[PDB]
């Protein structure tokens, strides 16, 4: 029941990243199926370091397998606000400091 | 036979099997759209219904209050067009301003928005009831600014 998501580069991280989550948000493409508002953990790795960070997270975004636009399936999970998350949303803010301006699609909004 | 909705809400378990095949059946009679009878009926709930929709249309499903208000795009849209549909708009990134909808196939409030706003609009699935107690707090905290 372990989500794992790993993100090579910064564009990876951008498609990923939910700004407009509270706390912040990425994006886990899977093809399991969640409700929202489940827990979950996830494994993340930033692509700054090969430190794997355990993110204890509520699901607040589905899209489904086979949907319209080339969308990805998975799930949007929101850092659990504290320390822990906040340290993430943190270290993702800064790795894509001159992209959080851009105009360019992610894999959510 | 149970296919659309009436299948997917079964399938995440929401309602039984032959509860189901009554709203088919009762629906065609009525001549009512099928989702509509189950919400009007209170069968399932709004956002059982929406995670049934969005499997159903290919279409993402986000739950707003995890959203930040302070980023979102209700003042873009015209409150007249708000009254005519019961959409949300949540958010703008370039071109796009994804608007959250309760009813996948309700294309009429896209493209009134589209025309009104003159950004490309794709829409998000929110279900019935978080578009209503959200939108009337985000225009409070948006009314915070001035008039």
């Amino acid at each position: 029941g372990i989500l794992s998501l790993a993100l090579k580069d910064k564009p990876a991280l951008y498609s990923a990243y939910m700004p407009f989550v509270k706390g912040g948000g990425i994006f886990v493409p899977t093809p399991k199926r969640y409700m929202l508002g489940d827990e979950v953990f996830l494994l993340l790795t930033l692509p700054d370091s090969s430190e794997r960070l355990p993110v204890a997270g509520k699901v607040i975004w589905t899209t489904p397998a086979g949907a319209q636009g080339n969308r990805a399936a998975g799930i949007g999970v929101q850092f659990p606000d504290g320390p822990e998350g906040e340290a993430v949303r943190n270290k993702i803010e800064t790795l894509l400091a001159g992209l959080t301006t851009s105009d360019k699609p992610t894999h959510t909004m | 036979m149970i296919t659309g909705i009436a299948r997917r809400l079964v399938q995440d378990g929401a309602v039984e099997e032959a509860v189901a095949r009554s709203a088919m059946d009762q629906a065609s009679a009525a001549k009512v759209p099928l989702p509509q009878w189950f919400a009007e009926k209170k069968l399932v709930t709004a956002s059982q219904l929406a995670a049934a929709n969005a499997v159903e249309f290919g279409m993402p499903l986000l739950d707003v209050s995890a959203f930040d208000a302070s980023q979102n795009a209700v003042k873009l849209v015209s409150e007249e067009l708000l009254q005519k549909h019961q959409v949300l708009p949540l958010f703008k990134r370039g071109n796009r301003l994804f608007v959250g909808v309760s009813n996948p196939t309700q294309t009429r409030a896209l493209d009134d928005i589209k025309f009104h706003t003159n950004l490309v609009v794709e829409p998000i699935l929110v279900d019935e009831d978080q578009i209503r107690r959200t939108l009337e707090q985000w225009q409070a905290s948006n009314a915070a600014l001035g008039s």
